């Protein structure tokens, strides 16, 4: 029932939901073999889809 | 060496040989003295000199 | 036609035909291509000759046909032509780890490095040297680097060369190790490298006012890791006014044809490409 | 007025105004100014601060 | 060849999983944080001496030569570290947050 | 020796320092790490070499 | 060697009867397995944002192509073309082919299209066919998009806007397209990008190369060839330590082996007869 516990996060444009949501992750140039655990808890187009 | 046609043409005794490892472990280990594998069916059994 | 068949002035004992029996479906190379011939020229020993260049038995061994050996009883090897299509299985013994994709080319074996140096049958004065089946990015490894051997190293003392060429003859490629042992600077060295310099010149010649200054604007537009490369490779020594567009598309042509004439010096036109591999990398199912 | 292109934001003056004298406060305002650049932020950690 | 084909004949969900025993794990909850060097190869600083002096005091070597391991991982997407010599733990696995 | 201790400081090239004092750059959590670079220098407790 | 594949989803019969038009075309598929699933099959599988169709042109280039024969319940007949027998294809491409070529085969430059395979989709899934254009309309339509790609770092201009306007147009026997740019909205597509940064660091490293190699190479044998040489590379000039030239020259090297899907254009196929309409034809498969 807060607004947000780390507000630069949950906001759709900080340094962490540019670093790791798939799609900035694509434009930024990364290595598509390599795993990263926070990834599945940032993208949307596979969850608000 | 030890010719395994040997072992393939002359008639063997059936046996449940139940060792309690993989058997492709204890060939790739090296638990045995000489292996001798193939993977498909080779007909070097049949050339007997 | 097809198959070809041997003989040997020596005979046969169990253990011989025993180290032979397991070399079923393997490649040896002959260089005449005839129906009866002698194990005097059969297999390379012929042509090994040390002292004499790696590269010229590289230029050899390229140009020998290939076959497969099958069917020994005694006194008959049974050489047999591939046609050129039908699905074959192979076996190698150059010890590289192989892939599904990966094409095929041939070498000749260089020295590994334990001093085994496994010749299989010994003869009086013949043993039997084997073709290497190699995948093809380590052939192109091959061609260029002992290419860069032979390039580079022309005006320079045995010390400098020394020190580059004990790093650059080792090639770490799928967790083996490798050495390149005579590069040695013959006429064949020579003309390969009057090629490689006047395709280099037509293509410093002929390309356009613009694709020299292409990096240049990416320089002073984008910043990668490659890019800092190629900074530190040019820039020592440091709007478009003309467009034509059908004169681009003629200097694009001759660009091409003037790349493909330096590109042949290395990249040979494979010899067998796989469906699958034996899971132990002994043998492979390739077609040609 | 121009508090986005100065190097003191509101932050700043926020913590002058409410500080006390004790010659602590002036250590605080001379170290709230380590910056932030990349260069800066591992000089900061190798030192574990 | 053969070729089965099943066709589901429940109205909810007939067939209930549980996760039972845990055997081993295979990673070693360790602290060895995420790499971002190795992850994304193809950003550096614009100004040259700040990014090879990032890439001195921050314990990863500079590509010195071009190779193609280099271009192939600038392009596509391949295996940028190698498996070390000693893991006597097991696999490694972090990742970081701001 | 005392009188062209100015003749050093008119060529003015910087000098890079030692590895001894690349060592005391670190702290006691530090010392371990993959990063120093002085630990192939660092053999004897007696001998620094 | 006949190859089957299954489809996980529910199929329809439409989307059987607008798929079994396609009975005899080329469909390629990564790896020669004799049961091969549906996601593999086809070319959606690699088409993405940022990665553009120089990396798919690379990736088809080392992939097996098969031809598909007959279709079944819900088993697809695929099978392997063998160098040398003949066979029958149809014609993806938009060109209408004639007598005796040498066709090719590139990736559809038509991402997005307006005919969009006719909805023959799954969920989240399409089939793509690649074309199958004879030889020198290949390598034109590659050295378009080739110096389309050249001119998009300064583009602001406007007389190389009509430049780029005019190489998007192209020419052949009653064939007009329109072969959208590599460029969208002020930037590159990254494998585009270093394909012409490969052939331009290429040019360059051999322009600051072969004034060093004519002297290095020259103190052997002369030729009138190498007077020649060094009178080309003279009136270039006059128009206007081991460790570097180590990493020159294997840059040189290794930079001019990313060209390999555009300096060598490989024929896969013979032509033989022709049909009416121009859709299919005999053929014989090469390589």
């Amino acid at each position: 029932f807060a607004a947000t516990h780390n507000p630069w996060a949950s906001q759709a444009g900080c340094l962490s939901d540019v670093l790791y949501n798939t799609r900035h992750r694509e434009r930024l140039g990364y290595n598509s073999k390599f795993y990263s655990p926070c990834a599945q808890y940032f993208n949307t187009e596979e969850i608000i889809a | 060496m030890e010719n395994w046609s040997a072992l393939e043409l002359l008639p063997k005794v059936g046996i449940p040989t139940d060792f309690l490892t993989h058997v492709k472990t204890s060939a790739g280990e090296e638990m045995f003295e000489a292996l001798r594998i193939y993977y498909g069916d080779d007909p070097e059994r049949y050339n007997i000199h | 036609e097809a198959n070809i068949f041997c003989t040997f002035d020596h005979k046969l004992s169990i253990a011989d035909v025993g180290k032979l029996t397991k070399l079923v479906a393997a490649v040896v190379p002959i260089p005449q291509r005839l129906h009866l011939i002698k194990h005097y020229q059969l297999g390379l020993h012929q042509f090994v000759d040390h002292t004499r260049g790696y590269v010229r038995l590289r230029g050899l061994l390229r140009n020998m046909t290939l076959t497969l050996m099958r069917r020994v009883e005694g006194n008959q090897i049974l050489l047999h032509v591939p046609t050129h299509g039908l699905l074959y299985t192979v076996l190698n013994t150059g010890p590289v780890t192989w892939e599904k994709g990966d094409a095929l080319c041939v070498l000749p074996p260089l020295f590994h490095g334990p001093l085994a140096r496994e010749n299989l049958l010994t003869l009086g004065q013949w043993e039997l040297v084997l073709p290497w089946i190699v995948p093809m990015p380590l052939a192109l490894e091959i061609n260029q680097r002992l290419l860069i051997m032979g390039l580079f190293s022309l005006d320079r003392s045995y010390e400098e060369v020394k020190a580059a060429v004990q790093q650059l003859q080792t090639i770490t490629f799928r967790d083996a190790t490798f050495t390149i042992p005579d590069p040695v600077i013959d006429q064949h060295l020579l003309i390969d490298m009057k090629t490689a310099c006047l395709s280099m010149s037509m293509v410093a010649n002929l390309a356009s006012e613009l694709t020299m200054t292409y990096v240049r604007k990416l320089a002073l537009e984008d910043s990668s890791m490659l890019l800092v490369k190629c900074q530190e490779l040019l820039m020592r020594l440091d709007r478009p006014q003309h467009v034509s567009p059908d004169d681009e598309i003629a200097r694009l042509s001759a660009l091409f044809v003037m790349l493909r004439q330096l590109d042949d010096l290395i990249r040979e036109q494979v010899v067998f490409t796989v469906c699958d591999v034996s899971p132990d990398n002994k043998s492979a199912t390739c077609i040609f | 007025a121009h508090e986005y292109h100065n190097w003191l934001r509101s932050p700043f003056s926020r913590y002058s105004a409410t500080c006390p004298n004790v010659l602590h406060s002036v250590m605080t305002l001379a170290a709230m100014l380590y910056k932030i650049s990349p260069v800066s932020l591992v000089l900061q950690t190798k030192a574990h601060i | 060849t053969q070729n089965i084909n099943t066709v589901d004949m429940g109205l909810g969900y007939t067939s209930n999983t549980c996760v039972a025993y845990v055997n081993r794990v295979r990673t070693d909850m360790g602290v060895r944080v995420q790499d971002l060097f190795r992850v994304f190869p193809m950003n550096v600083y614009r100004h040259d001496e700040v990014d090879r002096w990032i890439r001195h005091a921050a314990g990863v070597e500079r590509p010195q030569l071009l190779d193609t391991e280099t271009i192939s991982m600038l392009t596509f997407g391949s295996m940028s570290e190698r498996n070390a010599a000693a893991t006597v733990h097991g696999q490694k696995a972090a990742c970081e947050l701001i | 020796a005392a009188r062209r201790i100015p003749h050093f400081y008119r060529v003015r090239r910087e000098v890079p320092r030692t590895v001894n004092e690349m060592k005391q750059d670190f702290v006691v959590t530090d010392f371990y790490k993959v990063g120093n670079i002085t630990l192939y220098t660092e053999l004897h407790p007696f001998f620094d070499f």
